């Protein structure tokens, strides 16, 4: 508060120009232009894009991710609409808005949600520990094809509340604007889902001293990981906490909520598992023959 | 509602053409949304009151008013001296006159019945102009000829005349309604009348003489109210579907019409189904879209008696009646038998000249075996034949839940009453189970119930007494369900020997080992098991009968004893006072003498007889000499 | 209409002679010949019956169904889909052998006549 | 996407239902059109079946049309036979009927003042919602194939699918209000709004062509007399209980209930709900609705009831002939009795008692 809002409007008009080129080169081998021809075929919504891979080549713009991770998601909003569209534009009518994770290594900030001191602010901050709590699955709406029986045209709004993708410090009670003032309809034809699941990570107790007490956010699931979120496993989650904007009164005081917007969901114990190599094909063979009486005792 | 008449002749034009002669152009007058015009209804109403003769009118019901005679002419000088001016027309003899203004009626009766109001004004004013009452004469039509359900509702009966028969559990207190509007000026004296007609809160800014905004202050001291009594009405008991439990209809009453219907009885409700969208802020006009389903409240054949007293002289009725509650037991008619007796009880004397007003002449029978064998029929049958009959658990209740208790209502502010099951069935019968292993609590209660016929509760700060009788059976069971020759029956039973006395008789599910008893039952369910419905109404009479006969003799026949017939019942309670050997000198209580002169009047009852004989009494003996070989 | 399939089970797990049958089972003399039969599941120190029961589980190992034997496995929709297609026949019984079922009641007492401890 | 106009659709739909006699699935030119819809001008036929299926198997454009949008799509069936209502005008029978005895009467004034040189305001008039006196019920078609709630994706809603889920709680009948007739006691003239969203607006001002000559607002009175009513119904269900896969969660829908199957659904049994899935516009109250709240429900337009095994009221299913040859070839039974159990072994004589228990 105050001027850090405004100074973020500034970078949205030069962040959506940034990863247009970085996904139509060929300076990352061919990973980008390799998988783009498959995802189509099997109709996914998420893309595979490597955090290390914005280092190797040019160390400026690599730690700038860090200190907004809010205008970074909109960059992956306009690259890949504009990607599918270019190559395989027999498919990519229906779907008009896209979301594409993070994985790989996010800096430091990496640790237990406790330093929230006031040079975090706006910044990125990861909830860790174990998952207690699990809420179901809803489908949340992206971009609802708005349609009037009157006029006949279409309207493209997008929710303003911090919450959503792309939102802006307003309110979000449905509201009654429109660009031609004119009633709108959610038609389910071509609509945009988003399977909206939200879970509660509790940290271990164990290494709680004498004048601290464990937190807990809520954390947001993706949609390509449906059941990938059990209670009663470790996760690795990175979100970005921001806040919700409070109509009630005149000039809004320090009413100011959790919540939490996970970019990527990560599965430690469950989607990933320790894959064998050269080890467990000539050890194992190697302990049964040569062995002392019997290998059971 | 105040509607007004719209003309339906060609806008534009006066006359086109047609002169003299009057061709479709005579009185086409009618209110606007109702094919009721008040030129046309009321002349149809004035012929109803003169030209109007019932021949098939009574003399007994009809005192005053004469039957050649047109009944309305007489009625003239009847409202004038009643003191409150509501004439009481019965819908059926609208029918009997015009078939026309009988569909006016029920179709729409917001504007026709305020019609009638005006028609008799005129009558009455042409015979006795000098007497005069309070307001006017209104017309409140009731019993009329449709008898429908709250699930039979349908869509198209809004705002009409429905009249549907209940049982009212409980009433509201009184809530004042202020009708019209009363204000007086804080300068000068001026009375001023505001009509909030259709809910419409208003008043003038512009006094008589003073004309000055905000200086007519608001007085509701002078005005004229009106209690709104919230009463709730469900589905009659009598008509009453198995499997669901009935829809309980709001009722409203105003005017006179507030504490006249009792709560606790069948009276028919003769109402408008009307329907008004539920206010959510009495502040800001806001209509609800679930209205509230309201009802404004307004206000045997020889063919059959005939047959039930051949049959009395008959000496074979007595069997046949009794053997018609076993479908399926050949024998043990010794244990259905006092049941027959218990629905007519005897007819109940006042003795309140002598210190004893209440008393109760129903029979209670004890009943005592094991529940499945030959118990489970005579639980479920006395149920759904008997429309005053209420089913209730024992174990699945409360103790206090039963009867009426208290519980706690912030929304009327008053610690109220709530009511229970047996409470309901009075002057009837009560259904209720498991009385070996019933609460500690529930035994307790049962001292004063069946006993003193006045249920006195006064804990918590409410002193209520309730007036509520009804005879309850029961059914026990031995500590092994089975029958104990080395030990006396006082044991067997652990009910206490207060709880036991207050029964009349008593019997016992017994289960011989003889061989040759199973040739007599075991052949008789095998025989009845293939045979589908080809022979129960072939040699067995219906159910409809019995219903019938039951409710002629409580409200006709009241016997009593004579002189002759009351001496034997001193000679025998002297010989059964000394029995012995089984639990000793007992039976000396006016407990079993009390109970022996209700066998008698229930027996004369059945009879259709007045006068007890002789051979009444000797039969009331012998069903108390098989209760004492029963449990010995 | 509920078809009960009890599956009770004794106070000492075997069928072990402790007392008597009434009170053996913790249950009521209510529901003790409520039912139409009752069963019982036991064990007898008999090689005979325990040598087929290491056999069958072999073949589990091999085939998902019934051992290679004599008996053939069923699918689903044949024994349930023939019993309902007689659900509405209502047998009649004739005079003749309705004697023959009543006569049976009355020799079917001696065995519960002559022993208390069992069922009535 | 989807930005089709409707001022030439009524145009289209109109000679398919009309001119065209519609062909039954079996081949049949059925003479539905001049026995079914003849007696329902006489107050005989209340509601009448329109089969899906008849217009998939010679117009797949028109149903195909639904997917991309269902709000005009799915309600104009409906028009078309109203339109054919005045012309099946045959004997003159007096109303039997007591609500429209008093619709007669000021239908026909109105057809006095609008005389060639004075044109009142249309919304005076009774469109094609009042005048229709029957509610069509439509099958499922062949757009999409009828499932589960489970398996069906939530992106495939809103076209025309089949909900086959389970009746779990109800509530109570209550009529809803059609077309709310209003009258101005400022001037003494009325007002029809005909309304199908379940909220009610409180309007107050009329506007009619002589409310303009007090300019001070008029005062508007809620007719309950002089519209239409229809048995609207609410209850809550929930999927099928043998169409679930391995773990999943119960979700809710709601199915409306009008026309002739009110009042006989009951909590517990099965039914199979086809029709459209489109938002609803909540619009008048001023007191629970704050700002748009633009909820999402199902209509319904036919249910059929079924059960447990097949698509019918019956405890179980039948076979056909060639397979009662293979299980009637015994002499009374013996593989049934092994069947049972066939894990483990032992106690031949209990198994028997097992097959002997449903016949009862």
């Amino acid at each position: 508060m105050a001027g850090t809002v405004v100074l973020d409007d500034v970078e949205l008009r030069e962040a959506q120009r940034d990863y247009l080129d970085f996904l139509d080169d060929e300076e990352d081998q061919g990973i980008y232009q390799s998988k783009v021809r498959e995802l189509i075929s099997d109709n996914q919504y998420r893309l595979i894009v490597n955090v290390n891979d914005l280092r190797r080549k040019n160390e400026k713009r690599a730690n700038r991710l860090l200190n907004n991770a809010f205008e970074e998601l909109v960059a992956f909003q306009r690259a890949l609409k504009d990607f599918v569209a270019s190559i395989d534009a027999t498919y990519a009518k229906q779907y008009e808005e896209f979301y594409v994770g993070l994985e790989g290594s996010f800096g430091s900030k990496h640790v237990s949600p406790r330093t929230l001191t006031s040079c975090f602010l706006s910044c990125v901050v990861c909830v860790e520990g174990i998952v207690t709590k699990c809420s179901l699955v809803r489908p949340k709406v992206v971009r609802s094809v708005h349609y009037c029986p009157a006029t006949k045209k279409t309207i493209e709004r997008r929710y303003s509340d911090l919450t959503t993708l792309v939102a802006f410090p307003s309110s979000s009670v449905y509201p009654t604007k429109d660009e031609e003032n004119n009633p709108l309809e959610t038609e389910y034809g071509l609509s945009v889902y988003k399977d909206h699941q939200t879970i509660t990570i509790q940290e271990m107790p164990e290494k709680a001293p004498a004048g601290q007490l464990p937190r807990s956010v809520d954390v947001i699931l993706d949609d390509d990981l449906v059941d990938k979120a059990k209670p009663g496993d470790r996760v690795q989650v990175v979100g970005t906490y921001r806040c919700l904007p409070g109509k009630k009164g005149g000039y809004t005081s320090g009413t100011f909520r959790t919540v939490l917007i996970a970019c990527n969901v990560k599965q430690m114990s469950k989607d990933a598992q320790p894959s064998f190599s050269a080890e467990d094909i000539a050890k194992i063979k190697k302990f049964s023959k040569t062995r002392s009486k019997d290998i059971f005792d | 509602q105040k509607g007004l008449q719209v003309d339906l002749q060609s806008d534009g034009a006066a006359a086109e053409d047609i002169v003299a002669s009057e061709q479709s152009l005579g009185q086409k007058l009618v209110i606007w949304g109702t094919d009721v015009n008040v030129a046309a209804c009321k002349e149809n109403f004035q012929r109803f009151l003169q030209r109007f003769i019932d021949p098939l009118a009574k003399e007994e019901e009809n005192v005053g008013i004469d039957i050649t005679e047109p009944l309305y002419m007489q009625r003239l000088g009847e409202i004038n001296v009643i003191g409150e001016p509501f004439l009481n027309v019965n819908c059926e003899h609208i029918k009997s006159f015009d078939k026309n203004l009988y569909r006016q009626l029920i179709s729409y009766p917001q504007e026709v019945i305020p019609t009638f109001d005006m028609a008799v004004n005129e009558i009455f004013f042409d015979r006795y102009p000098d007497s005069i009452l309070e307001h006017q004469i209104q017309v409140r039509p009731f019993n009329a000829l449709k008898t429908k359900n709250m699930r039979n509702l349908n869509p198209e009966d809004i705002d009409q005349l429905i009249t549907i028969s209940g049982m009212v559990i409980r009433t509201s207190q009184l809530i004042p309604e202020m009708q019209e509007a009363f204000f007086q000026c804080q300068v000068c004296a001026h009375t001023t009348r505001v009509e909030m007609d259709r809910g419409r809160i208003a008043e003038p800014s512009v006094c008589g003489r003073c004309h000055t905004t905000h200086s007519m202050a608001l007085i509701h001291n002078r005005s004229l109210f009106s209690d709104k009594q919230m009463i709730k009405l469900q589905e009659s008991p009598e008509d009453m579907p198995a499997g669901q439990t009935p829809h309980t209809v709001i009722l409203f009453a105003h005017n006179d019409l507030v504490d006249k219907v009792q709560p606790g009885d069948r009276v028919n409700v003769t109402g408008i189904y009307r329907a008004v969208p539920i206010r959510v802020n009495p502040r800001v006009s806001n209509v609800k879209s679930v209205y509230k389903t309201h009802i404004d409240v307004i206000h045997f054949s020889e063919k059959r008696v005939e047959l039930l007293k051949e049959l009395s002289r008959k000496p074979d009725i007595y069997e046949r009646l009794a053997s018609a509650l076993a479908p399926s037991i050949y024998e043990h008619e010794d244990i259905k038998k006092g049941i027959l007796l218990q629905l007519f009880g005897g007819t109940r004397k006042d003795f309140s000249h002598t210190g004893r007003g209440k008393f109760r002449a129903e029979i209670n029978i004890l009943l005592c075996g094991d529940p499945g064998t030959s118990k489970s029929q005579l639980l479920q049958y006395v149920y759904n034949l008997v429309p005053r009959g209420q089913y209730t658990s024992g174990k699945g209740s409360s103790a206090v839940g039963l009867t009426a208790y208290v519980m706690k209502d912030p929304e009327t502010r008053q610690l109220v009453l709530q009511t229970g099951a047996l409470v309901l069935s009075d002057n009837g019968i009560c259904c209720i189970d498991e009385f070996d292993k019933m609460n500690e609590s529930t035994r307790s209660v049962l001292h004063e119930v069946m006993e003193q016929q006045t249920l006195s509760i006064a804990k918590a700060g409410i002193i209520c007494q309730l007036n509520a009788r009804t005879s309850v059976l029961a059914a026990a069971n031995p500590i092994e369900s089975q029958w104990n020759p080395k030990k006396t029956t006082i044991e067997n039973i652990q009910l206490p020997h207060t709880l036991l006395s207050r029964f009349d008789l008593i019997f016992l599910l017994l289960d011989p080992q003889d061989e040759a008893y199973d040739r007599r039952l075991a052949h008789h369910l095998v025989a009845l098991y293939y045979q589908s419905e080809e022979q129960a109404e072939e040699e067995l009479l219906d159910m409809a009968v019995l219903k019938d006969y039951i409710a002629y003799a409580h409200s006709t026949i009241m016997p009593r004893l004579s002189e002759e017939a009351s001496q034997a019942l001193i000679e025998a309670y002297v010989d059964m006072r000394k029995i012995g050997s089984s639990r000793g000198m007992v039976s000396a209580y006016p407990r079993q003498l009390e109970s022996l002169i209700r066998l008698a009047e229930a027996h004369a009852k059945v009879r259709l007889s007045n006068k007890v004989e002789a051979i009444d009494v000797e039969e009331a003996k012998r069903l108390h000499r098989e209760a004492l070989k029963q449990s010995a | 209409r509920c078809s009960i399939l009890a599956a009770a089970n004794p106070a000492y797990g075997r069928y072990n002679p402790r007392r008597s049958l009434e009170q053996n089972i913790q249950l009521p003399a209510a529901l003790l010949s409520r039912f139409d039969l009752l069963w019982l599941i036991q064990d007898r120190p008999d090689r005979d019956n325990d040598l087929r029961l290491a056999q069958h589980i072999t073949y589990v190992h091999q085939h998902s169904r019934q051992p290679p034997s004599q008996f053939e496995p069923l699918d689903m929709k044949l024994m349930r889909r023939y019993i309902a297609m007689c659900r509405e026949k209502q047998p009649m019984v004739p005079e003749s052998l309705a004697d023959y079922i009543t006569a049976a009641y009355v020799e079917m007492r001696r065995e519960a006549w002559a022993s208390k401890d069992a069922t009535y | 996407m989807a930005l089709k106009d409707y001022a030439l659709e009524k145009e289209k739909v109109k000679k398919f239902l009309q001119e065209f006699y519609q062909d039954d699935e079996l081949g049949k030119k059925q003479f539905k059109y001049g026995n079914q819809l003849v007696r329902l001008a006489h107050r005989e036929q209340v509601a009448l079946y329109v089969d899906l299926d008849d217009v998939a198997e010679d117009d797949p454009e028109l149903v195909d049309s639904i997917c991309e949008n269902a709000r005009r799509y799915a309600k104009l069936f409906a028009d078309a036979v109203q339109e054919l209502l005045p012309q099946y005008k045959e004997r003159e029978v007096v109303n039997k009927d007591v609500l429209d005895v008093y619709i007669e009467h000021r239908l026909m004034m109105e057809q006095r003042s609008r005389d060639p040189g004075m044109v009142r305001s249309p919304q005076n008039q009774y469109p094609a919602e009042l005048m229709r006196r029957f509610e069509l019920y439509f099958q499922g078609p062949s757009s999409n194939k009828p499932r589960v709630i489970r398996e069906v994706r939530a992106d495939s809603v809103g076209k025309l699918v089949t909900v086959r889920g389970i009746v779990t709680r109800v509530s109570e009948v209550k009529p809803k209000m059609v077309v709310a007739t209003y009258t101005c006691d400022q001037c003494g003239a009325e007002t029809y709004q005909p309304i199908q969203s379940p909220t009610f607006m409180p309007l107050i001002m009329c506007p009619s062509q002589e409310c303009q000559t007090n300019r001070s607002g008029g005062r508007l009175y809620l007719q309950t007399r002089g519209s239409r009513f229809i048995k609207f119904q609410e209850m809550k269900m929930q999927e099928h209980s043998d169409q679930v896969p391995v773990g999943n969660i119960p979700r809710s829908i709601t199915v409306l209930v009008e026309g002739e199957n009110t009042r006989i659904a009951q909590p517990g049994d099965h039914v199979s709900v086809t029709g459209i899935f489109l938002p609803i516009l909540r619009t008048g109250f001023r007191q629970v609705v704050q700002g748009l709240l633009s909820e999402t429900y199902l209509e319904a337009h036919r249910i059929v009831k079924m059960n447990k095994s097949e698509d019918d009221e019956s405890g179980a299913g039948e076979l056909t002939r060639e397979e009662l040859r293979q299980i009637a070839e015994e002499d009374f039974y013996e593989k049934l009795a092994a069947s049972i159990a066939p894990e483990i072994y032992g106690h031949e004589d209990v198994k028997k008692a097992l097959l002997l228990l449903l016949v009862g």
